[PDB]
């Protein structure tokens, strides 16, 4: 009779039918997604509507039992997650506008696009008319106006749309003990647990800044040496102490500047090590490489793939005329059925991408145990950290040598150290500042500290002071920048790209150690090391039974995240950074603009 | 008096867990060779009996029970062993003598589409006995007051397996038969 009994048979009867509803939908989008065809897409969403329909039918229900008169804390996870919301609180009047407000956002995102001044007829979507130029540019006229076409048309058409996003968002939020919609956005971190393993809504945006103060010294150090040999590629363009322009980042938003490498190379002469040529004089077609990548994951003591596996995942692109999505993805079908879509070539980069795709499948495999609600990540980037690190390891020369794909006698040069370092950096420390003013910008935005006509002006003034990116053009009221993005634009939570980060080099330095590596901490390879292996299963595979705060420390030995860590990774190229920055300035002023010369 | 023991057991139709069928084919001598075929089995197993020596004990009184769990579920068919399955179906008792076996019917008791015929009890009021089998469906309610659904607290509780052929090893179904070898003759009391 207690809501502790009747909580536990309600969580009985969802986990039972869950699991078909689930499955269901995760064949049908595997089938639409493995080939594509009308009769395809209706069945994926006549499956996956029942799913849906029946979650929410599940979560109204949930919320009948008050939260705080359950003693075990297994199910007030679950029940936590089964009455979590969303838009469900509000009104029919105002869900349906929601709803349509999301949908909105999503097709002026997806189906909006952006024109050539030069040629008003080609207007090229982001995907892939303006990733090309983004990524793959070197002229300051042709980023200039496809980085603001971008936003003076899919931007400001979306600028009302997100003021009663940040509304009626809000007030969903607000229709909980959420006082703001960014209060409801940092409940992922939220955690009531035993003394010391607890977490607090308030906490992360300290925790956060925290970490960021440290980045800081490393992050504009970076920040130089990538201006600094920016500025060659744009002489008198730019200035020497001026922050980055926001046009030159090597792609449109600024998440990564991985694409700035092949101008920002510390060793051009160096060629970065690629074990493609040999590949494919060794006949690895496409089955080795997941074959190896078994055997690199069981070197460290996890588990090989199942049989299903082989079989039921699509791991060619189809010689037939049947159409599919070849963006990597491990699936977890459920029930066991564990699976990889992968146009795999015979390249280095599938190569490792084979082992980043099977690490989040050794992830999956770890937490399938758990509960159908807690069978995720511990937090909302503790799975992507997982598949991550396990590219780090496989990308090493060390672990190439093992597999044959070096010759026995190679040169390990420390110049290639630096290459790869450094490219390292343009990824990891190139998004650690924009994933974090983003949302310092929208937790000031969604609790309204942001003025409505400087809401693309307190955008730059963000962006400068915490981030050293700089307009290339005026931004006036009307130009909504951070609605250009993705997440942004489909109601999607960008934090998650700030802790991954900081706990995959918490994970890799962690792994490291108990592998008794010696040396600098890139060049670290795990392979062959059962310890760290075990290690890491552990965080595995508990999924989301406990919090993120107890998860963490079980593998890294620390109670919360820190950068410490992650600065070791890049200390080698630290010590090279500071020693090449003795030339030039540091820290970025806030108060220039390349448009005024 | 020679009966096959195996071309019954190769029925197209098997029970499900919860409808458990004893069929007690006794009182008549089997080859065991199929026994010895471990590559068509997948859990050749006993519990308090040799499984080499089978052939060679006779004081054998068989109570085969068949049913499908799925690949999960068949570490749950163990006496002492206790989960999903192995509390509201057909319980093995911690002193079972016998021997328990299973394959993976993948290809025949699974389908592409998904295949929901068989049966097993998620939800129930007490506690399974061992050998004992309860034939009702009516709906569960946590603190047992009887109603109808979909009034809140009122589930069924029979649930489906969502058996396919394209599931994890350990989510294809298993064909268990429970051997329930006894000496016939016993001297318990005068
Ligand atoms: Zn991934």
């Amino acid at each position: 009779s207690t809501t502790e009994d009747l909580v536990k048979t309600f969580l009985e009867k969802f986990n039972s039918e869950a699991e078909e509803l689930s499955y269901q939908s995760s064949l049908a989008s595997w089938n639409y997604n493995t080939n594509i065809t009308d009769e395809n897409v209706q069945k994926m969403n006549d499956a996956g509507a029942k799913w849906s329909a029946f979650y929410e039918e599940q979560s109204k229900q949930a919320k009948t039992y008050p939260l705080e008169e359950i003693q075990d804390s297994t199910v007030k996870r679950q029940l936590q997650a089964l009455q979590h919301s969303g838009s469900s609180v509000l009104s029919a009047d105002k869900s349906q506008r929601l709803n349509t407000i999301l949908n909105a956002m999503s097709t002026i995102y997806s189906t909006g696009k952006a024109c050539n001044p030069n040629n008003p007829q080609e207007c090229l979507l982001l995907e892939p008319g303006l990733d090309d130029i983004m990524a793959n540019s070197r002229d300051y006229n042709e980023r200039l106006w496809a980085w603001e076409g971008w936003r003076s048309e899919v931007g400001k058409q979306l600028r009302p749309l997100y003021e009663e996003y940040v509304a009626l968002k809000n007030e969903m939020a607000r229709a909980n003990n959420y006082e703001d919609y960014g209060d409801y956005w940092r409940g992922d971190y939220e955690e009531e647990w035993t003394n010391g393993y607890n977490y607090s809504r308030d906490q992360l945006i300290k925790d956060v800044e925290q970490t960021f103060t440290q980045i800081q010294p490393l992050y504009e150090h970076l920040h130089a040496y990538v201006r600094a040999k920016l500025m060659d590629t744009y002489p008198s363009h730019m200035s020497p102490t001026g922050c980055l322009p926001a046009h030159l980042l090597g792609d449109m938003w600024g998440r990564f500047w991985t694409n700035l490498y092949p101008l920002t190379v510390p060793f051009g002469q160096k060629p970065n090590i690629d074990v493609t040529d040999t590949m494919v004089n060794q006949s690895w077609d496409a089955r080795r490489i997941f074959e190896e990548a078994e055997k690199f994951f069981v070197s460290v003591g996890l588990p090989n793939m199942t049989q299903g596996f082989w079989e039921n995942s699509m791991l060619t692109e189809p010689g037939d005329s049947r159409k599919v999505v070849c963006h990597p993805t491990a699936w977890d079908l459920g029930k066991h059925d564990f699976r990889i879509k992968m146009c795999t070539k015979v390249t280095m980069d599938d190569f490792l991408t084979a082992h980043h795709e099977m690490g989040h499948i050794q992830y999956d495999m770890a937490y399938a145990a758990q509960p159908f609600l807690l069978r995720n990540g511990a937090n909302e980037g503790f799975h992507e950290a997982v598949g991550e690190i396990m590219s780090l390891s496989a990308a090493t020369p060390k672990h190439l040598k093992n597999i044959g794909l070096l010759p026995p006698g190679f040169s390990e040069d420390n110049e290639t150290d630096i290459n790869f370092l450094f490219k390292q950096a343009l990824t990891i420390v190139g998004t650690l500042p924009f994933t974090y003013m983003l949302e310092k910008w929208r937790w000031m935005v969604f609790k309204g500290e942001i003025p409505k006509e400087q809401w693309m002006k307190k955008w730059w003034e963000m962006k400068r002071d915490l981030v050293g990116v700089v307009e290339p053009l005026p931004h006036d009221e009307t130009y909504c920048d951070p609605a250009s993005l993705f997440h942004v634009a489909n109601d999607y939570s960008f934090i998650r790209y700030y802790t991954r980060t900081i706990y995959q080099f918490q994970f890799q330095e962690a792994l490291c150690q108990i592998a008794k590596h010696e040396g600098p901490l890139h060049k670290c390879d795990i392979s062959n090391s059962s310890e760290a292996g075990q290690t890491l299963l552990q965080m595995l595979k508990l999924g989301r039974s406990k919090p993120w705060t107890l998860a963490l420390y079980r593998v890294v030995g620390a109670k919360n995240m820190d950068v410490r860590p992650l600065l070791n990774y890049f200390d080698p190229l630290f010590t090279w950074l500071k020693e090449q920055n003795r030339n030039s300035f540091v820290g970025w002023n806030t108060d220039w603009s390349p448009y005024a010369d | 008096n020679l009966c096959p023991f195996g071309e019954v057991f190769n029925a197209t139709k098997f029970p499900s867990v919860y409808a458990w069928e004893r069929k007690k084919i006794s009182n008549c001598v089997a080859d065991y060779s199929v026994l010895y075929n471990s590559t068509f089995f997948s859990t050749f197993k006993c519990y308090g009996v040799s499984a080499t020596k089978l052939n060679d004990l006779c004081f054998s009184n068989v109570y085969a029970d068949s049913f499908v769990v799925k690949g999960d579920d068949v570490r749950q068919i163990a006496p002492g062993q206790t989960g999903v399955i192995a509390d509201y179906n057909y319980k093995l008792p911690d002193d079972f003598m016998g021997c328990v076996l299973a394959w993976n019917t993948r290809n025949i008791d699974a389908t592409s589409t998904g295949n929901y015929n068989y049966k097993y009890r998620y939800l129930r009021h007490g506690k399974l006995r061992p050998f004992e089998r309860d034939i009702s469906n009516v709906p569960f309610s946590p603190d047992g007051k009887p109603c109808t659904p979909p009034a809140l607290n009122c589930y069924w509780p029979l649930n489906d397996y969502g058996f396919y052929t394209t599931t994890g090893i350990g989510y294809q179904p298993y064909r268990v038969v429970v051997l329930s070898f006894e000496g016939s003759l016993e001297v318990l009391f005068q």
